[PDB]
């Protein structure tokens, strides 16, 4: 197989700096025709990827220009120069010189200054009582960076287990993250305790961030 | 303006088949090599097979890990690409997207693709909740309002907000399997005046048991 190598995966970057993704094979790609068939895709979060530069370095339609490309050997490379909040996302180098084959991939990921989470919480609704169980949910919304601890205090005494935090992808307009964290807990459970808190922790402050209800 | 879409994918056991069916509009449909192209959170992205023309005596080729086992057929006159799959292993997982082999030797225009799991796990629709304010004090930008889609197989589903007709502010955390069941959370923000005088709605899609949902946020 053609085996295709990109580096970084994940590269961080300010807006407007340059930006550069290594693409090298484990072969040569050129072709009989004395073609190079090396491409370049981007694949912004949950889209269809897209075709940014075909035949080693020739910008596909629609493509702005600040996006480069450039080959030499087996090492080819792709550049963003002045970057923007609308690239973010997994840039992909294929070769069709073969058996067509892709490279794994890199997550450029849009770099600004920090943000603070507003946070907000939610009490089971009635509508999942039945289920046996009653979740809790505490969402952080349009911190950065991504980075962040969330915590669980039950009554006082910090809760551990019954946790899953999950978070989204970058925001493709002012590049800010956002979480939940989710606290399940049984049904009998979660009405064994009067007051439900959860206090996030983030850089952008030391004092933490409380929030909490009472049933 | 030339669009693409795929289709028909779901839960599969070990051992059973399924065809995909793929429209393309707004080029000449035959004038072109088309191709499928899956990607899985593995393999990564794996191409597949490819259709030609007709006077290139509509050849075929398989990714030597599906020959025999998957099969491409097209028709010019309704415009479409078929991917036949039989035998379907765990291995054959992943989302599969429609390409056209572009005069550039590279497949320029790809589709919104689509799902496909090879599990011995059933079918399971989600179950949505209502995530509202929590009864407190206005200081958190004006008001959030979300839909907890919890215990579901197979992904993914597809959160959306009256209708899709708001698009700003609308926050998706990502899928998170836990005892076998996919869970996210979506959550929306509003001017805390348009609400609760306004209708806001969530639409829950899990397209591998076909159940669109529409669920509405209310002051408890």
């Amino acid at each position: 197989d053609v085996v295709l190598t990109q580096t970084p995966l994940s590269l961080p970057v300010r807006l407007g700096d340059q930006a550069s993704i290594s693409c090298r094979s484990s072969q040569s790609l050129l072709h009989s025709d004395g073609n190079t068939y090396l491409h370049w895709y981007l694949q912004k979060p949950g889209q269809s990827p897209k075709l940014l530069i075909y035949k080693v370095s020739n910008r596909f339609s629609g493509v702005p220009d600040r996006f480069s490309g450039s080959g030499s050997g087996t090492d080819f490379t792709l550049k963003i120069s002045r970057v923007e909040a609308e690239d973010l996302g997994v840039y992909f180098c294929s070769q069709t010189t073969h058996v067509p084959t892709f490279g794994g991939g890199t997550k450029l990921e849009i770099k600004r200054a920090d943000a603070a989470p507003t946070v907000s919480i939610f009490p089971p609704s009635s509508e999942q009582l039945t289920s046996g169980g009653a979740s809790v949910v505490c969402f952080l919304n349009n911190f950065y960076p991504k980075d962040i601890n969330v915590k669980w205090k039950i009554d006082g005494s910090e809760r551990q287990n019954g946790v899953l935090n999950s978070w989204t992808d970058q925001d493709s307009k002012d590049s800010t993250y956002s979480m939940s964290s989710t606290l399940t807990l049984t049904k009998d459970e979660y009405e064994r305790h009067n007051s439900y808190t959860c206090e996030a922790t983030h850089k952008t402050s030391t004092s933490p961030i409380v929030k909490s209800f009472n049933r | 303006e030339v669009k693409v879409e795929e289709s028909g994918g779901g839960l599969v056991q070990p051992g059973g088949s399924m065809k995909l069916s793929c429209v393309a509009s707004g080029f000449t449909f035959s004038n072109y090599w088309m191709e499928w192209v899956r990607q899985s959170p593995e393999k990564g992205l794996e191409w597949v097979a490819e259709i030609r023309l007709k006077s290139n005596n509509y050849a075929t080729h398989y990714a030597e890990s599906v020959k025999g086992r998957f099969t491409i057929s097209r028709d010019d006159s309704k415009s479409s690409v078929y991917l036949q799959m039989n035998n379907l292993r765990a291995e054959d997982t992943g989302i599969y997207y429609c390409t056209r082999g572009g005069a550039v030797g590279a497949m320029d225009y790809w589709g919104q693709g689509t799902s496909v799991t090879v599990s011995s796990a059933t079918t399971t629709a989600p179950s949505v909740y209502p995530l509202v304010p929590g009864c407190s004090d206005t200081s958190g930008s004006s008001v959030t309002l979300g839909c907890l889609v919890k215990g579901y197989f197979p992904e993914p589903v597809t959160v959306k907000w009256n209708y899709g007709a708001l698009s700003s502010g609308v926050r998706t955390v990502s899928s998170v399997l836990q005892s076998g069941f996919y869970s996210l959370s979506s959550l929306v923000t509003v001017p805390s005046s348009t609400w609760p005088s306004q209708t806001v709605i969530c639409n829950v899609a899990h397209p591998a048991s076909k159940v669109d949902l529409i669920k509405e946020p209310s002051g408890p």
